[PDB]
């Protein structure tokens, strides 16, 4: 036995592409539709919980995952290859920081350590790399609320509001016409579901949607009273009835 | 043309190993179903012996895992077993470590990481297997999950797996557009088999006696699999109403 | 690609077989064995009039009583070489006594056939061995890549070795003094030989029981040139 | 042809062409016989030369006072597999103070060469082997092939032209099995079965390797004028 | 077995050419323009941000400019990520030699150490190498300012003024032209704007598309400043400078 | 605690005449105030006309002699059948000895 | 194409070719055969005589595992040699642990893991064998057959190699006219006249046969080789129902 | 670990990974090495494709192995570092366990066996690189120059040169350097030096960098002005 | 490094003209408790072999795993394992010395102290001892612990010398040893009445007695003993 591929399964070709990295964008060209909007006082992010049939429980598959309790994470590519790295995240928030520094990492140091892993499986041995991109929605206390694109390559960039997947196109337009500086959490909430309908064939309601958000504190979701400098997590998860409510007002 | 033979990307975002691994699954042409009572989660299979030089008592791919924990495997038995083995082990170490027994829906998560790593690094083939975990979970209650060569799991009100799939599929679709409940509205563990026997009849299309079914079910603190003569009492209460 | 280690339809490994081919564009040498001592002669080779043709070292010493003579891609000679010695030196340390000249021989030879996916590929380069011993006397060696040795009373390595092997077969009989094996090997190196054989592209070498493995001066060999062009001048 | 590239690769009808064409180099080597009776057991092998001055290369091993062999193919895996065998009847005697038996170092010979031709990156051993021996249970001949197979025999012959000696020790059979408690006329049998090999050639002084092993007779190897007496 | 799927990434070609290096460097020439141009009193590094969107949060955004320490910084071309993971190896090696030696490091050693990591890569381990070319820009009190690049080959070389990236042919004539000995910082930022407004592919230049950074002994008496200029910044220097 | 060495007692005497030598030792093992044997050989021929006898702790006795006998083994399959000689002998047991230097073979040895 | 050039590769069907390639090694071996009787397990096989010079009965190819399991297998030899190898090795770890003997369920399943794991990498070659084994543990006699894949299931009866087709058929009609059963000597006749019958595929060289077994009431739960006048009676049988 | 096998024998009986080496020495800059009576001067091209260079930062074609030892190249300048390190760290580990300076030999023979070890190890390709290696003994007076290259091989030369056209500039040394009578001062040696270049380099000003070593530690580069009036001296000369 | 926690007391061992005896008791102690009545420290190998243990019995409990383990694998691939390629006494000694020797020299010993008892195949009587030290030797009478203080005095009248061992039946050879089983009943604070003795005889085979009890005992006498002077 022994692993012997020991070599780059990702190279450059005479032209300076590197093929696998470029199929692997194919694949999250393929996957479905995923967005994050940053509005003054919070982020939204948003997806389709594309149900592989309907004796499955969509539920028990979140596609929209916590990270740490100010930093939350959406995917559009290869469902598996995300559960993985939420997994990894997760760990290297605590590893790389948490134990460290005795407080969870700021959006984009995190951000930095997934796209570390990312770039690692372009490059090292006997490995295909990750076929997903991440929306990666966060707060912390000095750099205030912020929205991360992460790419199978590992770069990842900045953004007030995006789009990627199936109709990212289409998104980022509308997204573009609809963003500006004076949004409140609630009107990037509508401007959100107002989104994700143009790319959802089927049933649009609670139960087809997943969206999350990063806002205020959430002291009722902390667990425990006691310490006033602890007031709870800013990574909430709507529910199917509040996104119902939302889309009567729509 | 090295992009089949490995996994690594197609030019089309594809895994064609995992694409085919997923086709190695229906190599056994063995049909199994899994259903969700109030108590109990019930899971059913085909049972074929060729030979007549087989040992029937030995052909089996429904499994115990752990004492809650059962699995049902649709593929060609040395991956089941392989599989199986890992199961066994990943259970039997988390309760060691965490103090309690694992859950279904932990354990479909962890071989289905496990079945991810083998769509990412290319020394390790992915298994063609589709496994079915199946428990009653002391706090989520009944449980169906079921972990594919792509590494791709979720939780399910019912199920089914194999070439007539979609058949059976279709068939307990139907039975829950009319009930509107997540679950067959039953006490017993019995009846609930005797639903499983029934609706896979009626999908399949085909009768069977004893030796062609393979039952196993999941009750609170135990799964257990039922012999010949247990399936035998079932097959006797269909035919009497 | 196919592996380094593969055999060959005919039984035969692909890489050493290659490694053969590289060792008969090397520069010649030859070893004559006698009663009386054991002669080793190369061919130099400078590639421009500019190389300062002393610093050429075809012929080596691996202990006082063996010497050495290469062939072939002559940088991958030196590893070899460091093992002899070590191997040389260390049995004397193990047991106080010369090492004999087929087992330093059998020590080289063992790490020929080490390479796979130890060294990436075998060696490009065939070593004559001559050396004296109280239980055989004087022997000479011929090392491949293979990790197969044979005896010789006299042998030939190198670009010109087939017409040189051919000669040593009449030349050679059983009653040769030293002096006749030495202008046996100027007379064969001139043959095979490109350039024209003088002290500065071709070495002499030799090795005896009393005063051991010696490489010849130049003003040595020129003499010895001297004498021979006027005992061919004689009939 | 696609499937020779390495050991690690069955052909469509199942063959294993590496291990074939490792089979093929003992084939273009020299001959050599092995057969025995009740009381000793004779290896006789004919040794080839590179030129009229060069040495004649040795084709007989001892691995131990009981036990030893004869090769066929590549000289440096013969030396790998018979070093291999001296410490493995040298572990038995030091451990277990017990002469190796024959049988099992056939066992171990047959284990040593399998690994190499299910693995990735090595290559199968070159050579076939000749093993005689006396042990507890009396003379024995084994025939080693770097396939891995092992096999205890009467007689057998190995090498390039061994058809011809094989053949005759077939018709032989009963007659040399009896030669018991006379070593000569048992060589004599080995030196007249390996001559149905030859062609050209004969059996010379410094061609000729004979060796043996029996009820008290230590492994001697036999070369030079110690073998004049049978030509 | 594996053999079979090696691209073999270290190997020459016949002419003796690495073909991985050979074509990283063609992935690196259609990155965004980097320069960087050396005076008497500072250095400046300006870099063109690849074709953006309206809505890329510009503020918060760093792809080209990366502090190494605080006399040294870099500008990139070519994959992003794989700078990172050599910037971080540089930033660690830099707090090395300080804890080591209680000096800061000189931007030579640094920018050898670097290019070493590179060289690695293109003669063992038959991994692909680092897609990436960096324009150095340090003072330290040996040589003062200096500027040096790096490339996936690890070769690296001094320069007065120099490009990477995309468009270098054009840009290595323009600055060639215009650059002399004697230049002061203002005079080499207003070169480097008016070499990238140029040599861009886009229809103008403006601040939302560009990085820009100096090293200037313009800090108050003996000392080194960095300041990574803010897009308002950026916006000030374009309308002083004439091209906006 | 555990002491892995121990004293068998025994006495040995090597004597080198002009053309022979003897070496001659006690048949007497012994632990304390016990006699474990009145006969255990403790000098050995060892081939190739040498004779040995390592005296002291007998483990490390019959362990040392174990190894040199081998070691004359191994003389022989490496080296062509050559004899070894006496101080080729001496010079290899210096080696075997030394190799044990930071845990030894508590004898005092013999050939 | 190029599916089957490397193990562990699925071909666009779902199949591992290097696997199916170990089977026809396998075919071309010589006939082994298992049959499971009343409280025990005989093991036969077929051992071509290629040349006089053979020295007979010593070149045995029936192995034991621990001393309750008998091991015999088809095709490449050396690669039997080394499963039983690893089965000796598992036998032993578990008995060091647990104290008791490997159940032959048990042990059947760690050279099935084992077999399995040689087709998961490309590293590694499947075994060319098929073999046929078992023996009597705490629960009764178990017969069971190993293939290249990986995959086993238990028997009443089991066949392999050249021959395989023929013994098949003489065991099927063995279950079906002794629904009851079959004793342990009845089942040593029985295998040595299957092989007879089987040798057919094998004409042209001449045969040794070589029987072992495992009963409760006839070798106390050990394997034993069948030997002298027991073998002798089991050829005399075989013999006489060719003619 | 990657093991794979990248320098191997062709049916032919060569290694063409070492002959590939060969051609990026090939394409390097052009290097020349020449000893006088009592002295050795290396010659080095810098190529004019390269304007807007910081030349007192820039790496300089001659390295410093120890105090009376330097080292020049042709071909990859990534993979000249390597050895230039392994060089200097040898010379120093030399230093200090026998007590005293490598001799040149000593060094060259390090460096070639390095170049060597990189063309029989598995996962690695071998060096792009030739070296020249000058100096002068610890407590000796007679000039030392050594030649290395990919394979591994060492030789040494009364006069040498490596690189792009050395072909050119090693037939003007064949017919200029007289055996029987080496360049006798420092002058005579670095003139022919600077007129072997001058064969294949184009302008005479920035392309043509001069080092000299003497004996006892005694290095020095020279200026642009300095070598400047070589190249005036020399085409003044020519015209006639 | 360890120290013994429960453990077995002397072994005893002598020569007679056709074969060997050798006897233990069946105590297991556990410092100067007698803990354990019902432990059997004599444990034959094959029909030729048997090998008694004294020391730590937990090492002693290893040891016969492995003289279990050594008869399964000499079994394997062995068509003469009941007959020329059985395990002869010698071979059993001498592995055992091995592993007690490599043990001691990883300074993790099995401490104990072993006598091995058998017939070789040309009927030569076998009896060697060995010790966690590896420590070995072979004498006509040999004894472990105490018994080597008490019963080899009483044997070595019997044997004293080569010579007396053709002279010995097995009859004397058996008196012999259980009377000095009775003196090490009298005088070992460590030591049972019961006991096993086995006899391995070149014509009759393995004798292997169990369940033997010290008998004939003389105590009459304490009677008139009154206070200490
Ligand atoms: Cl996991
Ligand atoms: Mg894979």
């Amino acid at each position: 036995m022994t692993d012997r591929y020991s070599f780059s399964l990702t190279t450059f070709s005479p032209s300076g592409k590197l093929g696998q990295i470029d199929y692997a964008l194919t694949a999250v060209k393929q996957g479905v539709t995923s967005l994050g909007i940053k509005a003054t006082n919070g982020v939204v992010i948003a997806t389709e919980k594309k149900s592989s049939s309907p004796l499955a429980m969509s539920e028990t598959l979140s596609k929209v995952s916590l990270l740490t309790p100010d930093i939350g994470a959406v995917y559009s590519g290869m469902g598996p290859d995300y559960r993985v790295l939420v997994d990894k995240s997760r760990k290297v928030a605590h590893t790389s920081y948490k134990r460290i520094y005795g407080e969870y990492p700021p959006t984009k140091l995190l951000v930095s350590e997934v796209a570390k892993i990312m770039q690692e499986a372009t490059q090292s041995g006997g490995v295909r790399p990750f076929g997903v991109s991440l929306l990666i929605a966060g707060h912390d206390e000095f750099n205030g609320f912020s929205l991360y694109q992460v790419d199978p390559s590992g770069s990842y960039f900045p953004w007030k509001a995006t789009a990627i997947g199936k109709g990212s196109v289409a998104a980022k337009t509308f997204l573009e016409k609809r963003w500006n500086d004076e949004l409140e959490l609630e009107d990037a909430i509508h401007i959100a579901l107002l989104t994700l309908k143009e790319s959802v064939e089927g049933e649009f309601n609670g139960d087809t949607i997943e969206l999350a958000i990063i806002g205020d504190e959430n002291p009722d979701l902390l667990g425990y009273t006691g310490i006033p400098t602890d007031k709870g997590p800013r990574f909430r998860k709507l529910t199917s009835q509040e996104i119902n409510d939302r889309l009567e007002a729509l | 043309g090295y992009d089949r033979h490995i996994t690594i990307f197609s030019p089309e975002g594809r895994l064609y190993q995992v694409e085919y691994a997923f086709k190695a699954t229906n190599q056994t042409n063995i049909n199994s179903l899994a259903v969700r009572g109030k108590d109990c989660t019930v899971v059913i299979s085909q049972k074929k012996v060729p030979d007549k030089l087989l040992d029937p008592t030995t052909v089996s791919y429904i499994f115990c895992i752990s004492r809650t924990i059962g699995m049902v495997v649709n593929g060609p038995i040395p991956d089941a077993r392989n599989a199986a083995l890992r199961a066994k082990a990943e259970a039997a170490e988390f309760r060691y470590k965490y103090g309690y027994d694992m859950p279904c829906d932990v354990l479909a998560k962890r071989m289905a990481n496990l079945s991810q790593i083998y769509t990412q690094r290319a020394y390790m083939r992915p298994l063609g297997v589709i496994l079915t975990f199946v428990s009653v979970d002391e706090e989520l209650g009944p449980s169906i999950y079921k972990t594919d060569p792509a590494g791709y799991y979720v939780g399910y009100k019912a199920t089914a797996t194999g070439p007539k799939q979609q058949e059976i599929t279709t068939n307990l679709e139907n039975h829950f557009k009319k009930s509107k409940i997540d679950h067959i509205n039953e006490e017993s563990w019995e009846k609930v088999v005797e639903f499983a026997i029934t609706h896979m009849i009626d999908a399949l299309g085909t009768e069977f006696s004893k030796n062609d079914l393979e039952v196993g079910v999941a009750t609170k603190d135990k799964f257990f699999t039922l012999s010949a003569e247990n399936i035998e009492e079932r097959l006797v209460a269909i035919a009497e109403q | 690609d196919r592996g380094v280690s593969t055999f060959s339809p005919e039984g035969r490994l692909f890489q050493v077989e290659y490694s053969l081919e590289a060792i008969k564009l090397g520069s010649t040498a030859i070893g004559i064995a006698t009663k009386e001592g054991v002669v080793l002669g190369v061919e130099k080779r400078a590639t421009s009039p500019l190389l300062e043709s002393d610093s050429i070292e075809k012929i080596v010493e691996i202990d006082r009583h063996i010497g050495c003579a290469m062939s072939g891609l002559t940088a991958d000679a030196r590893s070899m070489i460091e093992h002899a010695r070590t191997a040389a030196v260390t049995h004397n340390l193990y047991y106080d006594e010369d090492i004999n000249v087929e087992s330093l021989t059998q020590s080289v030879c063992d790490l020929a056939l080490r390479f796979g996916e130890l060294m990436s590929r075998p060696f490009g380069v065939a070593l004559l061995i001559a050396g004296h011993d109280a239980d055989d006397g004087y022997q000479l060696f011929h090392a491949e890549p293979s990790g197969t040795f044979y005896r010789y009373n006299a042998k030939a390595i190198g670009s010109g070795s087939e017409g040189a092997q051919a000669e040593l077969l009449n030349e050679w009989h059983s009653s040769l003094t030293l002096k006749e094996a030495e202008l046996l090997v100027l007379k064969i190196l001139k043959q095979v030989m490109e350039e024209k054989l003088d002290e500065n592209n071709a070495q002499l070498s030799c090795i005896t029981k009393q005063d051991g493995f010696k490489i010849y001066d130049n003003e040595k060999t020129a003499e010895l040139i001297k004498e021979l062009k006027e005992k061919e001048a004689a009939e | 042809n696609n499937y020779d590239g390495d050991t690690v690769t069955f052909s469509p009808t199942g063959r294993l062409f590496q291990v074939e064409y490792a089979l093929e180099a003992i084939k273009q080597g020299s001959v050599t016989v092995g057969l025995r009776s009740n009381t000793h057991a004779v290896l006789v092998a004919l040794k080839r030369n590179a030129d009229e001055l060069s040495s004649y290369q040795k084709k007989i091993i001892k691995c131990d006072e009981h036990m030893g062999l004869s090769l066929a193919g590549l000289a440096p895996d013969a030396r790998v597999l018979s070093n291999y065998l001296r410490q493995q009847c040298n572990y038995s005697s030091l451990v277990f103070n017990r002469k190796l038996a024959v049988e099992r170092a056939g066992h171990l010979l047959c284990d040593k060469a399998q690994k190499n031709t299910q693995s990735y990156g090595g290559r199968p051993y070159g050579v076939g082997l000749l093993i005689i021996g006396y042990d507890k249970s009396g003379a024995h001949l084994l025939e080693f092939q770097p396939s891995g197979n092992v096999t205890e025999l009467y007689g057998t012959a190995i090498g390039a032209r061994s058809q011809g000696a094989k053949t005759y020790l077939e018709r032989t059979l009963d007659t040399f099995i009896k030669i018991d408690g006379n070593p000569d006329e048992l060589i004599k049998a080995g030196v007249e079965a390996i001559s149905q090999s030859l062609r050209d050639e004969s059996l010379t002084v410094d061609n000729l390797s004979i060796a043996i092993v029996g009820k008290d007779t230590p492994f001697t190897i036999y070369d030079g004028e110690a073998v004049a007496k049978y030509i | 077995g594996s053999r079979r799927y090696d691209s073999r990434t270290t190997i020459f070609s016949p002419e003796g050419r690495l073909y991985q290096v050979e074509y990283a460097l063609e992935s690196i020439s259609h990155a965004g323009t980097a320069i960087g141009i050396m005076a008497s009193d500072g250095i400046v590094l300006a870099a063109e941000r690849k074709v953006t969107s309206t809505l890329l949060e510009q503020d918060t955004s760093t792809e080209k400019l990366y502090k190494l320490n605080d006399k040294i910084a870099v500008a990139v071309a070519g994959l992003t990520a794989d700078a990172e993971i050599l910037i971080n190896t540089a930033r660690i090696h830099a707090q090395n030699y300080l804890k080591t030696y209680n000096e800061d490091i000189p931007v030579e050693i640094l920018v050898r150490r670097l290019s070493d990591i590179k060289q690695g890569y293109t003669q063992h381990g038959g991994l692909r190498p680092f897609g990436v070319s960096f324009i150095y820009a340090g003072y330290d009190d040996r040589y003062g300012y200096q500027l040096y690049t790096s490339n996936p080959s690890g070769n690296y070389t001094g320069w007065k003024a120099i490009s990477v990236g995309a468009n270098t042919s054009a840009a290595q004539t323009l600055l060639q032209m215009d650059y002399k000995d004697d230049m002061k910082v203002d005079d080499a930022i207003e070169l480097a704007l008016k070499t990238l407004s140029k040599t861009t592919d886009s229809s103008a230049l403006t601040y939302d598309r560009l990085e820009f950074a100096t090293i200037r002994k313009g800090a108050n008496d003996g000392e080194v400043y960095q300041k990574i200029f803010k897009p308002q910044e950026i916006k000030d220097i374009l309308v002083k400078t004439g091209i906006t | 605690q555990f002491n892995p060495y121990g004293d068998n007692g025994g006495t040995i005497l090597g004597i080198a005449g002009e053309d022979f030598a003897v070496l001659a030792g006690d048949t007497r093992n012994i632990t304390d105030y016990s006699i474990n044997s009145r006969y255990e050989p403790k000098v050995f021929d060892c081939g190739d006309n040498i004779v040995m006898s390592a005296n002291g702790f007998a483990a490390d006795g019959d362990a040392l002699v174990k190894r040199f006998k081998n070691s004359v083994k191994w003389y022989h399959f490496d080296h062509n059948d050559k004899k070894l000689s006496i101080n080729s002998a001496a010079r290899n047991i210096q080696h075997l000895l030394y190799g044990k230097r930071f845990f030894p073979y508590y004898v005092h040895t013999i050939i | 194409t190029g599916y089957d050039l490397s193990n562990s590769v699925f071909s666009p069907d779902g199949r591992n070719f290097q696997v199916e390639y170990a089977v026809k090694a396998v075919e071309n071996g010589t006939t082994s055969i298992g049959i499971k009787c009343n409280d025990g397990v005989v093991f036969a096989v077929e051992k071509l005589i290629t040349s006089k010079l053979l020295v007979p009965q010593k070149n045995v190819k029936i192995q034991v595992v621990d001393r309750h399991i008998g091991c015999v297998y088809s095709g490449l030899i050396p690669d039997g040699r080394h499963l039983v190898n690893r089965g000796r090795e598992e036998a032993a770890s578990f008995k060091k642990l647990y104290k008791t003997p490997i159940p032959i369920p048990a042990f059947a399943d760690r050279l099935g893991q084992y077999v399995q794991a040689h087709t998961l990498y490309n590293s590694v070659r499947p075994f060319g064998v098929s073999t046929i084994f078992g023996g009597v543990d705490k629960n009764g006699a178990h017969l069971y057959m190993l293939e290249p894949s990986g995959s086993y299931w238990g028997y009443k009866g089991a066949a392999t190699g050249k021959g395989r087709q023929s013994a098949k058929a003489e065991l099927e009609k063995l279950v079906d006219h002794h629904p009851e059963g079959l004793s342990a000597r009845e089942a040593v006749k029985q295998a040595a006249k299957i092989i007879y019958l089987a040798h057919e595929d094998n004409k042209e060289k001449d045969f040794e046969l070589e029987i072992s077994w495992c009963s409760l009431s006839e070798t106390n739960g050990l394997h034993k080789f069948v030997k002298g006048d027991l073998l002798q009676e089991a050829i005399d049988f075989a013999q006489k129902e060719i003619n | 670990g990657y093991d794979r096998a990248l320098s191997i024998f062709s049916p032919d009986g060569h290694i063409f990974q070492v002959e590939y080496a060969l051609e990026a020495v090939k394409r390097g800059t052009c290097a020349v090495g020449v000893k006088g009576k009592n002295c050795v001067v290396l010659g080095c091209e810098r190529r004019s494709t390269l304007k807007l260079q910081d030349t007192r930062i820039t790496p300089s074609k001659v390295s410093k192995i120890d105090s009376h030892v330097v080292l020049s190249f042709s071909g990859l300048n990534a993979d000249s570092r390597i050895l230039i390190e392994k060089a200097r760290v040898e010379a120093q580990s030399h230093r200090l366990t026998l007590e005293d300076p490598v001799t040149v030999e000593y060094l060259t023979r390090y460096v070639a066996g390095v170049q060597q070890r990189y063309t029989q190890s598995g996962g690695v390709r071998p060096f792009g690189v030739s070296t020249l290696i000058a100096g002068f003994d610890p407590r000796d007076d007679e000039p030392k120059l050594y030649q290395t290259e990919p394979s591994g091989i060492y030789s040494s030369w009364s006069a040498q040169t490596i690189g792009r056209n050395s072909k050119t500039v090693r037939e003007f040394l064949e017919k200029n350097y007289d055996r029987k009578e080496p360049p006798a001062t420092v002058e005579e040696c670095v003139k022919l030096t600077v007129r072997s270049l001058l064969e294949v380099v184009q302008t005479g000003a920035k392309n043509i960098e001069i080092t000299v070593v003497k004996p006892d530690s005694d290095i020095v580069a020279l200026s642009s002005e300095e070598i400047n009036q070589y190249v005036t001296q020399i085409e003044q000369e020519k015209q006639e | 490094t360890q120290q013994p926690i429960v453990t077995g007391t002397s072994v005893i061992s002598m020569k007679y003209d056709n074969g060997v005896i050798i006897a233990a008791d069946n105590l297991g102690s556990y410092g100067s408790l007698l803990r354990f009545n019902g432990v059997e420290r004599l444990i034959p190998v094959g029909d030729n072999t048997v090998v008694g243990i004294s020391g730590d019995i937990s090492d002693m409990q290893h040891i016969e795993r492995l003289l279990k383990d050594l008869v399964t694998e000499n079994a394997y691939d062995n068509p003469l394992a009941d007959a020329e390629e059985a395990l002869e006494p010698s071979y059993i000694f001498e592995y055992l010395a091995t592993v007690m020797y490599q043990r001691r020299s990883k300074m993790n010993p099995l401490w104990n102290a072993i006598i091995v008892a058998g017939v070789q195949s040309n009927g030569d009587q076998f009896l060697r001892y060995v010790n966690l030290l590896g420590v070995t030797y072979s004498s006509p009478t040999l004894a472990t612990g105490f018994g080597a203080h008490m019963a080899n005095p009483l044997l070595r009248k019997v044997v004293d010398r080569e010579s007396d061992i053709p002279k010995t039946t097995v009859q004397v050879a058996e008196e012999a040893i259980v009377n000095a089983m009775r003196v090490l009943y009298y005088r070992d604070a460590r030591s049972s009445r019961n006991f096993s003795l086995a006899i391995i005889d070149k014509n009759t085979g393995l004798t292997f007695k169990k369940n033997l009890q010290v008998e004939n005992m003389k105590w009459d006498f304490a009677k008139d003993i009154k206070g200490y002077g």
